[PDB]
């Protein structure tokens, strides 16, 4: 059944699992038109499918031509998502398939279930746990390479740079979803945190800065801070 | 005009003929039910008075043989029977009748009511859903399972109903997920119509027959069957004119008759609320519609 913070240490043992975030596949912007109604204009899109207990994210770009002339994009989204998760799935290796895929949303489970009829020892569940993944365009090159998309792509990263050398998955999925939970309250603040000092790099081949273990506790500090702030500045409190 | 006889009454019963129904008392001199319209398949059903649990009952076809129900009081039921020999079976019948405790059928003659439950059930289908070869009539209870609900457990007393799942390969095709699962017409009229059940009489004969189980029976997996195959209907963006008028038909003559103190568990809201007011076919169900709306508002 569905995810919570019940069975929270599942999404570390060796079965393999996937999560599925959908909800920076169909980006617009709204606009005027000159004759002042509104109008939406797509721009590229990504699908988040995560393996939480080694970091492997498959980023699938979703180039806006997807979109020419169809209708009902916010439904087609959904099913759109389900094909490629399926497709991803077929193109790998019997070995590497997932046992399951957690979806972030309820309204990918009828979609993600049709999709993988053909798979029916693949369990597709729910999760209670709101998680940040929609805050993954906050990170710089995994919004460049969507944006400069011309075509549909697939890339391959690790959303835990070199982590897992010096910490367990479960401390690494912590950590990434602090930092996307602050990224997703106050991007700005959030981002000023990891580059304010300017002699921590991001590796060429890492998502985040090269930080000592004594400076990611200080920046886990100071991402907790920002989002115990931004919940007074929001509540009052 | 064709008779169901009775060898006695020893318990205390309700005996059910379709929608008709009349108490009898234990040991009462009851001897049957006489009047019976041919043409029709009919049910006769029984309520235990100390024993309300099992709703149990017989569909028969008069054209099909001669049929008495006798008390079994090892099994603890009453059962039908065939008589294969017919001057026997009219010898028996004859004494029985001049000393008139049999029943009448009481049939309306403006009322159009059973036809219009039946129009489309058939003895043939029925004995292929309800699997006991031997008999020209079929037994069903409150709690025999269907073979969908055996599937997520004994096979002989099963209701081989249609197996309909709209999360199946047999619904989808490999490329048309979307398309397949937001409109059924494929499933419908090239699965369901053109393969399985060939035309769309057969179709609503499992669908009657389905309702009918739920409503006497109160036979759960029967309303699922009815439901789904209510909802595959509606469900699809392409269905036949035909069809659908004879749709509404159908389930206004359901809704009509169903017991208004039973609609809280045999009618899924989901699914009347969905094919009412959201599915494809929301604007063609007019006379079911206004019946639902007027009988039964709650539940929408
Ligand atoms: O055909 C029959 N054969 N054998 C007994 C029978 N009975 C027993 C007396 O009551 C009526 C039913 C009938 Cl009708």
């Amino acid at each position: 059944g569905a995810m919570n913070s019940s069975n929270y240490a599942e999404l570390f043992n060796n079965d393999i699992k996937l999560f599925v975030d959908d909800t920076n596949v169909y980006r617009v912007t709204v606009h005027k038109t000159f004759e002042g109604n509104v109008a939406t204009k797509a721009i590229n899109g990504c699908i988040f499918t995560l393996n939480p207990k080694t970091g492997h994210l498959f980023l699938k770009i979703i180039h806006t031509s997807v979109w020419a002339g169809q209708k009902r994009l916010s439904q087609l989204a959904k099913w759109k998502t389900a094909e490629e998760v399926s497709a991803l799935v077929r193109s790998l290796p019997k070995e590497e398939q997932p046992k399951q895929i957690i979806v972030t949303r309820k309204a990918m489970l009828d979609p993600l279930e049709v999709h993988m009829l053909d798979f029916p020892n693949i369990a597709i569940r729910p999760t209670e746990l709101r998680l940040p993944f929609s805050a993954a365009m906050s990170i710089d090159k995994l919004s460049d390479v969507v944006m400069k998309a011309t075509e549909p792509q697939m890339v391959l990263f690790n959303i835990y740079d070199d982590w897992l050398d010096r910490i367990s998955s479960y401390t690494a999925f912590s950590r990434l979803t602090l930092l996307l939970r602050a990224l997703k309250t106050n991007e700005e603040s959030a981002k000023m945190i990891l580059l304010s000092d300017p002699t921590i790099t991001i590796k060429s081949y890492h998502l985040w800065p090269s930080f000592t273990d004594e400076q990611w506790i200080t920046i886990e500090s100071q991402m907790r801070d920002l989002i115990l702030t931004e919940y007074g500045r929001k509540y009052n409190v | 005009m064709n008779t169901v006889p009775f060898t006695s009454a020893p318990i205390e019963v309700t005996i059910g003929i379709d929608q008709y129904s009349f108490n009898v008392k234990e040991n009462q001199p009851f001897h049957g039910i006489k009047d019976i319209p041919i043409g029709h398949v009919h049910v006769i059903h029984f309520q235990h008075a100390d024993n309300s649990s099992m709703r149990y009952g017989y569909w028969f076809d008069c054209r099909m043989g001669n049929f008495y129900i006798q008390y079994d009081p090892k099994d603890g039921l009453y059962k039908m029977m065939e008589e294969r020999d017919g001057a026997k079976f009219e010898n028996i019948v004859h004494n029985f009748k001049e000393r008139q405790m049999m029943v009448s059928y009481p049939k309306i003659d403006e009322d159009d009511t059973w036809y219009n439950l039946t129009e489309f059930v058939q003895m043939d289908k029925i004995r292929k859903i309800v699997r006991k070869d031997e008999n020209q009539f079929s037994y069903v209870d409150s709690s025999m399972t269907t073979v969908q609900e055996n599937e997520l457990s004994d096979p002989a007393h099963s209701l081989n109903y249609t197996v309909i799942n709209f999360k199946s390969r047999e619904a989808i095709r490999p490329g048309h997920e979307m398309e397949d699962f937001l409109d059924k017409s494929y499933y419908l009229n090239t699965v369901m119509l053109q393969g399985i059940f060939k035309n769309s009489s057969n179709y609503f004969g499992e669908l009657q027959f389905a309702f009918l189980n739920a409503m006497f029976f109160g036979n759960y997996g029967s309303s699922l069957q009815w439901h789904a195959m209510i909802e595959l209907i509606c469900s699809s963006a392409t269905v036949p004119k035909h069809m659908l008028d004879k749709l509404d038909e159908i389930l206004y003559y359901q809704i009509k008759t169903l017991p208004e103190q039973y609609s809280d568990i045999l009618l899924n809201e989901r699914v009347w609320n969905i094919c009412l007011y959201s599915s494809f076919q929301k604007n063609s169900l007019h006379n079911t519609e206004k019946i639902m709306e007027n009988k039964y508002p709650e539940l929408l």
